[PDB]
């Protein structure tokens, strides 16, 4: 009466719309803190992998460890699923897919260390306690997946080049094979102007630098066979 | 040495699959909203041009009225059913234009239908989220099963902001024509809306703050006009 526009521009929408936020804030803060200890586990397992880099015979004891590391993770995804509703996975899901991309890298790597083959989506979400399919409960993104194997490559670069350094002149091959078949599968995907296609387009500087190191040991006939 | 039936490639299959259903799904709402977002101008566009003159006003609002309930019923029922086994979030960015949008213009005919009320109109609050979700309710067709569309609350105070930009454009444009009271009501409104605004407190809500600088820009801008009204007269405020 005195001031129409106060009813028009009403002031319950906007407490209304603070007391969601404070709502939504409240469960990002709960999810930090279990993300938080996920990247913990992960570090500790990382950590331990680096010594491929400078000590071959050490390399199943540390997959070992990572192994533990990634044991106490599906732990902390249980819950991280209790704080998120269903149908709002991915309201939240930026909180955590980074970590989970970086766990994928780490299990995918043990699993090459180990074995020499790449490991499966339905395999890393076993082992991370996670289902395949959202319908079914807190899920593995098949696209942080994706994203996570392909820091394979960068890794596996690396331990290339340190491998030969080592005097372990078979590896460099093993290793390009492998990376062949992960490219030949990314292709097969067929990916678009998008940012699964950007992180696949730097995949062939791995595969470049790694030819090299092949190359560099096969001119030299060099064999630790 | 790959060949069809290598693990490997069977898995990229199935991973390719995945990766096609869900951009097929994306591509299909990225063109509902555009669509909506099209439409949502033009009914804005249209919403502009009401004036004194008499014989415009409620057939203006009338046609509004009837384009953006064609947009609910065919085009928002259409990314609803879309969305309806979906986590809504994930194609948020998919349909956020065409929602912020069509936010816009249904609050901008709103506002529109209460700064003309003679009486008890007066009254009426903008619609929220939740006024705006209970007109977005649908059935399937043949018991039945019904579905949403589901209105976030940012999604609607995002939209809901640039109704103020409209506010702006009106009062500029009433200047023009020498409708100066409606100058006047568009700059309380925005002042309203501006208060209302800078009282939330939200944490990294980027976007959000974004539109409240622009949002500060709008406020002093319908202020500098009204006064030009005030001191040089509703003329001389058209030249400058």
């Amino acid at each position: 009466s005195q001031d129409p526009m106060s009813n028009f521009v009403n002031l319950d929408i906007f407490s209304n719309y603070q007391k969601y936020i404070d709502n939504e804030q409240e469960v990002r803060e709960n999810i930090r803190i279990v993300v938080r200890e996920i990247e913990h586990l992960s570090k500790e397992a990382q950590i331990k992998l680096q010594i491929i880099h400078s000590d071959l015979s050490q390399i199943s004891a540390a997959c070992g460890l990572a192994r533990k590391q990634v044991e106490l993770c599906a732990q902390k995804y249980q819950k991280l699923a209790e704080l998120v509703p269903a149908g709002q996975y991915y309201r939240y899901s930026d909180h955590w897919t980074f970590i989970t991309q970086r766990l994928i890298f780490i299990i995918a790597l043990v699993i090459y260390l180990e074995a020499g083959f790449l490991v499966t989506r339905e395999t890393v979400a076993e082992m991370l306690g996670l289902k395949i399919s959202q319908s079914e409960g807190f899920h593995l993104d098949v696209e942080d997946y994706l994203l996570g194997i392909l820091q394979l490559a960068s890794e596996l670069s690396r331990f290339a080049t340190n491998s030969v350094t080592m005097g372990d002149y078979e590896r460099p091959l093993n290793i390009s094979h492998f990376i062949g078949d992960l490219n030949t599968g990314f292709r097969l995907l067929n990916l678009k102007n998008d940012g699964l296609r950007k992180r696949f387009d730097a995949l062939k500087y791995d595969v470049k630098k790694i030819e090299e190191v092949v190359y560099d040991v096969s001119i030299r006939g060099l064999s630790s066979k | 040495q790959l060949d069809e039936d290598s693990p490997i490639v069977q898995q990229f299959r199935i991973y390719s699959n995945e990766l096609i259903m869900k951009h097929d799904r994306h591509e299909r709402i990225v063109k509902l909203s555009r669509d909506i977002t099209i439409e949502s101008k033009r009914i804005i566009f249209l919403l502009h041009s009401i004036d004194s003159r008499k014989q415009n006003k409620e057939k203006v609002l009338e046609e509004a009225r009837q384009r953006l309930n064609k947009l609910i019923a065919v085009n928002f029922r259409a990314v609803a059913l879309e969305l309806r086994d979906q986590d809504v979030y994930q194609f948020r960015s998919s349909y956020s234009p065409g929602l912020q949008e069509f936010i816009q213009a249904y609050t901008y005919m709103e506002y529109l239908c209460h700064e003309d009320a003679e009486g008890e109109n007066e009254t009426k609050s903008v619609s929220d989220w939740q006024a705006i979700q209970a007109v977005m309710q649908y059935v399937e067709e043949s018991s039945p099963k019904k579905f949403q569309f589901f209105v976030d609350p940012t999604e609607y105070i995002l939209g809901l902001s640039d109704l103020t930009g409209e506010l702006m454009r009106r009062c500029i444009n009433s200047l023009g024509s020498g409708d100066t009271d409606t100058c006047l009501d568009t700059c309380k409104a925005l002042q309203h809306f501006y208060s209302g605004y800078i009282s939330l407190n939200c944490q990294r809500a980027r976007e959000l703050w974004r539109k409240i600088t622009t949002m500060k820009q709008s406020v002093l801008k319908a202020e500098n006009v009204c006064y030009n009204v005030k001191v040089r007269g509703g003329e001389a405020a058209k030249w400058g």
